């Protein structure tokens, strides 16, 4: 056992970072000359450690992400969890408002396009609509017209 | 209750508890323990949509 | 009592199902989430025993850099955990170099693959095949020359639907024990058995 | 009394039941109120006979549904042509096929995926290269005379003609001329025209192809031609074909020597050879195409045996009736009837055949490998021969269950009245009972012995085992036919075949571990195509244990065929259907009483049965056949390489094989994890994808077991609490959610388990090879 | 009677039929006809009364279910013979079939409530009394 | 012997007595319901407990009811 008193700190003062960072741009200068079309090209493989070299790493040299809500480290996981609830909660709010407006059980497994296409362009602005009825309590059915088993 | 009205159902151990369904038939007669026929939009796990309730069992929301 | 099932009290804790109608009622009872749940207690388990042991084994081998950059992927756990700690136990006993101390742990290894993979086939072929496969029997043994002179007392039948349950599930969690408890054992006592524990105070 | 009938237009071509899915059966034409009902459409949407009664509208539908699955497989040819022409690495395979590996498939380069583009598939045009493929096609292409890019291009074009025209006639034959019922019971008619027509001419013109294009092209890469040099209409020019034939395209006349029946001129282009051309390490090409023009003979021949329109040729129906006996009772009296009304019972004896030939497909292909230098492709030779072995396990299950369909649906006691179908059933308890009784001695015999073996080098005793070392179980049969074809080409019973397989001598060796040089075939590459195959102990051992899991397969998928209209426990089952989930808890339990639940349980013993035969090929081939030879010493170093037995401790040398797959140990130690190391070693390079595949498979077979081991009892209860949510906030939906249905979570789970089995050894298989 | 043509099977009696009990099951025929046993195989009724002995009473109501869907035949009876040779008779019971109604038959398993008024297992603990009663 | 269980909610509709593949359920009259009839389950010592006449029961939670009790050799369903 042998206690880490560092385990983060800049990916640019980590030597195993500096390894990687010219292991990777070697690869992509090997690629440019007399080479094959790759994913991260030599001006991509720059932006990539660009990128990274603000990051938290560990001691064997990758980027480390901090979810604790501190906001020098926003990018992390708090600036994509907003990203997240807006595109999810605009698919889950366009199935809602297009259940609602369902002519039966037939447009469910038959689309109806120009209303689908209406609930996913409504649901992108979801909050728009949701929080007034999220306090209204008119985001839910009363207690006594919902089913139950016995108990 | 008659034919027609939406009613609520307090048949516990009913599918559509708690839910609402149309009368279809009131049977006319005495001696009949479940006289109402319900029809509900919900088929239950036989793929039924109909049942025999009594008045007891039932509530008029409409 | 459930939807499916409103009266399930009346019925008991331990029943095999309330047959094919309104859908199929298969592991309705409330010993069959029993049933479920020894498998997800058992994997749970085998995910927190695996954790400690390689994590441990990291600390005991002076590997720890090795369980730090290959725990957060899953052929990390595959390939360095599981494939490379089985080489002193599947090495236990073989032609070129005969048996070690460790041939009873490689022995009971597979004996626990043998048990686990036997508790498949309760979990899977369920009983109203076996019942037939046994009347074929049973008029073999009536049908059968200096063998029918001998008859049983208790007519054969086929397992219970919640027998071949706990039959499957007990040759499932065995199998799931023995194997893990012989790759545990084996694998800690050839290559990390001992170590110092002193250490120096910090201040 | 064999016409044509055919109605005009009895189906109009309009897309309005398009907007209905599930018109054609009438539980399903009220729509979904359910999610059960999806499920119910795609597995009832082929099921022609629960649409309707109609027996002619079945087969109409039947033969339009095969002109659309010929245009299927015709797409797929096409497009496997196509990425040959455009996207793969031929025109340098051509010129180096021994030392450039064959790609077919490359990869563009986003999310760092172009890292399964590899080198040595790179050369030039295909500078970036590709996924290395395993299917042998650039083996074939160049075997049947492609030596351009250009040509698998107008292939493609052709195989997508071909294509719109089976298309076609699918809507032809089912919306414009659809034939009568009486069409399709002219069995002696088809089976005249599909033997002479289809199986005769279809050879007699591979025949020409083989002749006038497969041999003059492969006379000009043997001459030093270049591929790009070479013409391909040679063998269309007399005199082109005279420099390479002179004997058969000579001064004495090629086409004057055929009328005149001086057929030995052709002895230049049509030979008796047999064995493997030494340097390709294939069969002669002159001997392919004497046998396609043999079998094109006989299968011409053959085709006019069945009476059709003029008098002469036989009767099938009589012929049946004639064939019976006193032990048999009437005999094959009512088969006629069976095979000409039953469309399940033709489909179960093709899927039995079908199944078959592919399995000899297999095992023929390593043996007598008749494209050029593939026997020492291990990637494409373990990858032809486990595929072929996985399809036709699979046809022969689906013969189980279609004969078990049958049994529910078209059997009839009036036509079956004391013939041979009739008095199977009546001793089916005999037949099972002695078929559950050698699956047991077989099963104690063979497996027994490996766990004999396990125990007895466990407990430090090596001398009680069942091996070549030990207590010897030679396989004396297998070897002596061994021997009887090690002699026979130009001994006595056949004196102008000039060779043989090579597996076949092994007469003269006790093992594979002493081996020379001079007893293999080896390519220039020093890579050996094909041995002598020795079986010892192991092989014994083995074979036993194919003959355990048939034999189980066997037991299971007929049970479910005797079975399948009544047992002692349900006398009415075939009232139940085909494909039912049991009769209720009672009679003890009824679960899986089904006939559909045999070939559910059948499919598991099928997988275990295929994963044994191409584990022991993987293992065989690569300890005792397939490895390198050195120019000095002649010595012959297979792929593992030699185990020493220490036994004494006087070490006894056998091949890895005889040494160590005698107990399971043996198997997980040696075979799965020493073999694994490939696999599970491939990230950051180009099979990677192989590691990712092989972690995949894992997960998904054992995502396969929440489906089998659990009920829907649960599942239905937990939708229930789940369905509460949606409702609670105006989120459910109409087509209310049901769990799976008690046969469908059965089916879930046997195709998760065999999707996830077998994509792990294909991972497994195509990793090991793939990296050495 | 006589006995329906069969030339013999595996799937028939065993030696419950001669120490517990077997079935026999009597039925009339107007024409001669094919039949599919319940054993298993094809088997002929004879023109008249034909007498066949079954294993259990459900093999003989399969066969009954048999010959009233597809041969129009109604009058089968099915009796139960005990290893002394006595015939008890147990179908039809009282000439009536069972799905039409009766007047003279009693009531038998009837509870006087719907299925959710029943009580709870707490409330039989300790007796061999059924929430069923 | 399994007990069958016929409760007051039967309409009558003799769907149950159809199914049984064992005879052991028949409709006697009754005065609660429209048709005048009700199943009812003399002969349970034959029934096997495959509740087939649960399947064929229409009414929202069942009017019959099998309830799996101690195996005999008719309820078992033993040809032997
Ligand atoms: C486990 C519970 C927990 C929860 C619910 C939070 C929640 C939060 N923390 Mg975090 N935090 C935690 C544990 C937790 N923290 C721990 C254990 C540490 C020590 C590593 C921190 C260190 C930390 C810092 C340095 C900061 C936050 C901040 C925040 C806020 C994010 C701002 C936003 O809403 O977007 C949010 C309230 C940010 C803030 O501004 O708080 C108001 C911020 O700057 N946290
Ligand atoms: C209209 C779409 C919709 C919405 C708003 C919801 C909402 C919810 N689901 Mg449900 N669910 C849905 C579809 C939806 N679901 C579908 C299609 C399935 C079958 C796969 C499920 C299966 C399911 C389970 C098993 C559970 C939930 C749960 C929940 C709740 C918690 C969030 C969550 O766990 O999501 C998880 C979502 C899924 C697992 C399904 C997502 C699949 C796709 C993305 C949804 C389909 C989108 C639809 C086709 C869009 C059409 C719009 C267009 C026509 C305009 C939340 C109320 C949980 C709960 O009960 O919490 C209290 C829970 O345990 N859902
Ligand atoms: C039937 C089997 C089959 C299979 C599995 C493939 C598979 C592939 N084709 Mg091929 N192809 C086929 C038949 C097939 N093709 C046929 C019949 C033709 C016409 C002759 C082609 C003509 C063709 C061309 C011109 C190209 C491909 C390409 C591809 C690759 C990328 C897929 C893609 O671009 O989709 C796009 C995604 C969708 C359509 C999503 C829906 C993929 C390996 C591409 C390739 O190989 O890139 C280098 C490519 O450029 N195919
Ligand atoms: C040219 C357009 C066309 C149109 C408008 C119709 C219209 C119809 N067909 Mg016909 N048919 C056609 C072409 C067409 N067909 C072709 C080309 C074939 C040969 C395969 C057939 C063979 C055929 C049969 C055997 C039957 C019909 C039936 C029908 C009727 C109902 C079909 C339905 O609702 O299922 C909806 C189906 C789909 C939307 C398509 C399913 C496609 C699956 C998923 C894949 C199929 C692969 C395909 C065949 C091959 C592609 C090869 C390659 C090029 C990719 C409807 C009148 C049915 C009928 O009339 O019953 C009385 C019926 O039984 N058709
Ligand atoms: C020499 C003439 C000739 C030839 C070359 C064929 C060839 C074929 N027929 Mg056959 N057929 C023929 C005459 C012929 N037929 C005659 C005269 C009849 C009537 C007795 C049939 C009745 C028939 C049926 C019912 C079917 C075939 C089918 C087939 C195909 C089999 C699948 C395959 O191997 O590819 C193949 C294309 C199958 C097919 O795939 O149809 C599209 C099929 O289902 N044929
Ligand atoms: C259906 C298949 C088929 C077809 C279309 C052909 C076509 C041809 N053959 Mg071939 N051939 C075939 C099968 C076929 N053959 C078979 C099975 C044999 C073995 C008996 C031969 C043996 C053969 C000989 C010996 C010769 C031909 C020749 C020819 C060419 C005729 C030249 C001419 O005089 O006008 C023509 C291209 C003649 C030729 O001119 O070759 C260039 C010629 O001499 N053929
Ligand atoms: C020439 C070959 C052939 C033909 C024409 C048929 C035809 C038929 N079969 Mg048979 N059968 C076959 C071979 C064949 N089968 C084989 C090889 C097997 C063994 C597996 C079977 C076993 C079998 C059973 C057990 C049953 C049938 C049934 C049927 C009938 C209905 C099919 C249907 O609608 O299902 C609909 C088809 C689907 C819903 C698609 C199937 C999808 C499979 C299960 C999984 C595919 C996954 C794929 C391999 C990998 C994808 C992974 C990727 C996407 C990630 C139809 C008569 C059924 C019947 O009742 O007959 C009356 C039936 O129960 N077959
Ligand atoms: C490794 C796990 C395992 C084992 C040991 C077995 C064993 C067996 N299966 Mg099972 N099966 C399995 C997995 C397994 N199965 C799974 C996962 C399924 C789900 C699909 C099935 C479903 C299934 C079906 C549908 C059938 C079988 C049958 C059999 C028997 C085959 C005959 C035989 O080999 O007798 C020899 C016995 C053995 C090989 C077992 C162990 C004995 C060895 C030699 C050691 C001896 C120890 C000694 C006695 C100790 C004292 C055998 C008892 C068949 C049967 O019952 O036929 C008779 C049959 O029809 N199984
Ligand atoms: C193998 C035996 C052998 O080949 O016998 C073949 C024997 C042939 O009997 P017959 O002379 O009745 O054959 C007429 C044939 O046309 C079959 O109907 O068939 C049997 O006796 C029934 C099979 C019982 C075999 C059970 C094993
Ligand atoms: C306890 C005692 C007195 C022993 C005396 C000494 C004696 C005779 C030892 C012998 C013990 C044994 C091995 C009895 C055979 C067990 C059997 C009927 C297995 C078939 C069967 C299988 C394989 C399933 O998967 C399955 C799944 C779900 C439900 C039912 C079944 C089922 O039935
Ligand atoms: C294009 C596309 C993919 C759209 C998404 C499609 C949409 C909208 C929903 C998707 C629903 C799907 C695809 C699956 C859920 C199936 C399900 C209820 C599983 C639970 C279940 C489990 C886990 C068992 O083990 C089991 C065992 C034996 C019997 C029954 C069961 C059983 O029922």
């Amino acid at each position: 056992q042998t206690q880490v008193k560092d385990p983060l700190k800049l990916c640019k003062d980590v030597p195993a970072y500096q390894e990687l960072k010219t292991q990777r741009l070697e690869a992509a200068q090997k690629a440019q000359a007399d080479g094959k079309p790759v994913t991260f090209n030599e001006a991509g493989t720059k932006q990539k450690f660009e990128r990274y070299d603000t990051a938290y790493c560990g001691q064997d040299g990758y980027p480390h992400l901090i979810t604790s809500g501190q906001l020098d480290r926003a990018g992390d996981f708090l600036i994509p969890s907003v990203l997240f609830l807006w595109i999810a909660g605009a698919l889950g709010w366009a199935g809602r408002l297009y259940l609602a407006e369902s002519k039966g059980p037939e447009d469910e497994i038959i689309i109806d396009l120009p209303k689908a296409i209406k609930c996913l362009l409504l649901g992108l602005i979801w909050p728009v609509q949701a929080i007034p009825e999220l306090i209204s309590g008119k985001i839910r059915v009363p207690e006594d017209r919902v089913t139950i088993s016995p108990r | 209750i008659e034919r027609g009205a939406k009613v609520r159902i307090l048949r516990k151990e009913s599918y559509w508890y708690r839910e609402v369904g149309t009368v279809a038939s009131v049977d006319k007669s005495e001696k009949t323990i479940y006289p109402v026929t319900v029809r509900f939009e919900k088929v239950n796990y036989s793929g039924i949509n109909t049942n025999n309730f009594g008045v007891s069992e039932l509530e008029e929301v409409e | 009592g459930s939807k499916l099932m409103p009266d399930k009290k009346d019925f008991g804790f331990a029943f095999p199902c309330d047959g094919p109608g309104r859908g199929g009622t298969c592991d309705i009872s409330a010993w069959d989430a029993f049933y479920l749940a020894v498998f997800w207690m058992l994997n749970t388990i085998g995910w927190v025993t695996f954790y400690w042991h390689w994590k441990w084994i990291s600390i005991w081998g002076d590997n720890v850099a090795q369980f730090n950059a290959s725990s957060t992927y899953l052929m990390g756990w595959l390939r360095d955990y599981l494939w490379a700690n089985s080489a002193p136990l599947i090495g236990g006993y073989s032609p070129s170099g005969g048996t070690n101390a460790l041939s009873v742990w490689a022995w009971m290894f597979l004996f626990g693959h043998l048990v686990w993979a036997t508790g498949f086939m309760f979990l899977i072929a369920w009983r109203g095949y076996w019942q037939e496969l046994i009347e074929t029997l049973v008029w073999a043994h009536e049908r059968t020359p200096l063998a029918n002179l001998v008859r049983w007392k208790d007519k054969p039948v086929a397992m219970s639907i919640v027998q071949g349950r706990l039959v499957g599930l007990a040759h499932f969690t065995i199998g799931y024990i023995l194997t893990y408890a012989a790759f545990l054992i084996a694998s800690t006592a050839a290559l990390y058995p001992n170590g110092p524990a002193a250490f120096t105070p910090a201040i | 009394p064999v016409r044509v009938l055919v109605d005009n237009d009895p189906v109009p071509t309009s897309t309005e039941k398009w907007g209905k899915p599930g018109w054609f059966e009438r539980n399903l034409a009220r729509g979904p109120k359910t999610t059960t009902w999806i499920w119910d459409l795609h597995a009832l949407a082929h099921d022609f006979e629960t649409h309707t009664s109609d027996k002619e509208e079945i087969s109409r539908k039947i033969f339009s549904a095969h002109f659309g699955h010929l245009a299927v497989v015709c797409v797929w040819l096409s497009g496997m042509f196509w990425h040959g022409a455009y996207f793969s690495n031929f025109t340098a395979w051509m010129e180096n096929p021994l030392g450039l590996k064959p790609s077919a498939q490359t990869v563009w380069p986003v999310f760092g995926q172009e890292i399964l583009n590899d080198p040595s598939t790179v050369a030039k045009g295909f500078e970036q290269g590709g996924i290395v493929i395993t299917s042998g096609l650039f083996h074939l292409w160049r075997a049947v005379g492609f030596t351009t890019t250009g040509q698998l291009a107008a292939m493609s074009i052709a195989m997508l003609i071909i294509a719109a025209l089976f298309l076609f006639a699918g809507w032809f034959h089912y919306h414009k001329r659809a034939p009568k019922l009486e069409w399709f019971q002219n069995v002696e008619s088809m089976l005249n025209h599909h033997l002479a027509g289809l199986f005769g001419l279809g050879s007699l013109f591979w025949t020409g192809h083989l002749i006038h294009v497969a041999l003059p092209v492969k006379a000009q890469l043997d001459a030093g031609i270049a591929p790009a040099q070479v013409n391909p209409f040679a063998g269309l020019d007399y005199g082109l074909m005279g420099q390479y034939f002179p004997k058969g395209f000579g001064p004495n006349g090629g086409l004057g020597a055929f009328f005149t029946l001086n057929w030995g001129q052709f002895t230049d282009f049509l030979t008796f050879k047999g064995g493997l051309e030494p340097a390709t390490g294939a069969l002669y090409l002159t001997d392919i195409a004497h046998h396609h023009l043999a079998i094109a003979t006989l299968f011409i021949i053959a085709g006019h045996m069945y009476r059709t329109n003029w008098g002469i040729g036989h009767s099938i129906k009589e012929m049946l009736e004639a064939h019976k006996g006193p032990l048999t009772g009437e005999g094959h009296r009512g088969l006629y009837e069976v095979l000409t009304t039953s469309w399940h019972a033709q489909l179960a004896i093709n899927l039995a055949m079908a199944g078959s030939i592919t399995i000899i497909v297999a095992h023929h292909m390593y043996a007598m490998n008749p494209y050029p230098y593939m026997g020492t492709d291990y990637a494409t030779q373990i990858s032809l021969f486990t595929h072929h072995m996985w399809i036709g396990g699979f046809l022969i299950v689906g013969a189980g269950a279609h004969a078990a369909i049958f049994m529910v649906r078209d059997y009839d006691p009036v036509t079956n009245q004391n013939n041979l179908l009739d008095r199977v059933l009546r001793h089916r308890d005999a037949i099972i009972s002695h078929l559950n009784w050698v699956t047991l001695f077989l099963g104690f015999h063979s497996f027994g012995l490996y766990v004999h073996n396990d125990t007895m080098q466990a407990l430090g005793r090596p001398r009680d085992m069942f091996a070549d070392f030990a207590i010897p179980l030679q396989p004396v049969f297998a070897q002596w036919i061994q021997n009887i074809h090690a002699a026979a080409p130009g001994g006595a019973t056949a004196p102008w075949v000039g060779g043989t397989s090579p597996t076949w001598y092994t007469g003269a060796l006790s093992s594979a571990a002493t081996l020379q040089a001079n007893q293999v075939l080896a390519l220039a590459n020093d890579k050996i195509s094909i041995s002598p195959i020795h079986l010892g102990t192991a092989d014994f051992m083995v074979h036993h244990i194919f003959a355990l899991c048939i034999h189980v397969t066997v037991l299971i998928l007929l049970k479910g065929v005797l079975f399948a209209r009544s047992s002692r426990l349900i006398p009415d089952k075939a009232n139940l259907g085909f494909r039912f989930p049991c009769d209720g808890p009672g009679r003890g339990g009824t679960c899986q009483s089904s006939a559909w639940d045999h070939v559910f349980l059948g499919l598991f013993w099928m997988y275990n049965t295929i994963s044994v035969v191409i584990f022991h090929f993987s293992w065989k081939m690569q300890s005792d056949v397939w490895g390198t030879v050195d120019r000095s010493t002649g010595a012959v170093n297979h792929i593992i390489g030699n185990t020493d037995v220490l036994l004494g401790g006087q070490t006894v040398a056998l091949s890895q094989y005889a040494a160590s797959s005698i107990n399971i140990n043996g198997w997980l130690r040696d075979f799965l994890w020493a073999q694994s190391s490939a696999v599970i070693n491939s990230y950051g390079g180009p099979l990677s994808a192989y590691g990712l595949m092989f972690l995949g498979a894992h997960f998904i077979w054992a995502f396969s077991l929440m489906f089998l081991f659990s009920g829907r009892g649960y599942w239905q209860e937990l939708i229930e609490s789940i369905v509460w949510a949606h409702n609670k906030l105006k989120v459910a939906p109409a087509i209310q959610p049901r769990a799976l249905s008690i046969t469908q979570g059965r089916a879930v789970g046997v195709a998760h388990y065999l999707l996830g089995g077998i994509a792990t050894t294909w991972a497994f298989f195509l990793a090991r090879f793939l990296a050495l | 009677g006589s006995t329906p043509l069969f030339g013999g099977s595996t799937g028939g009696l065993l030696r419950k039929a001669q120490i517990e009990e077997k079935y026999l099951i009597v039925w009339n025929s107007k024409e001669e006809q094919v039949f599919e046993m319940p054993t298993g195989g094809a088997a002929t009724m004879v023109a008249g009364t034909n007498v066949l002995y079954l294993a259990r009473k459900e093999q003989c109501h399969a066969l009954h279910r048999q010959l009233v869907s597809t041969f129009k035949i109604r009058d089968s009876k099915i009796y139960r013979v005990y290893p002394n040779g006595e015939q008890v008779l147990i179908f039809p019971m009282d000439g009536v079939p069972s799905e039409k109604s009766n007047p003279g038959r009693e009531v038998v398993g009837y509870v006087p409530r719907k299925i959710g008024d029943n009580p709870n297992p707490v409330d039989v603990k300790f007796t061999g009394k059924e929430t069923f009663d | 012997s399994h007990s069958v269980k016929i409760y007051d909610t039967c309409i009558g509709c003799t769907q149950c007595v159809r199914a049984c593949p064992l005879d052991v359920l028949e409709m006697v009259p009754w005065d609660g319901n429209k048709a005048g009839t009700i199943a009812s389950s003399p002969r349970t010592e034959d029934c096997v407990g495959c509740k087939r006449c649960e399947t064929a029961c229409p009414t929202d939670f069942l009017s019959i009811r099998v309830y799996l009790g101690a195996e005999t050799t008719r309820s078992m369903g033993l040809a032997y």
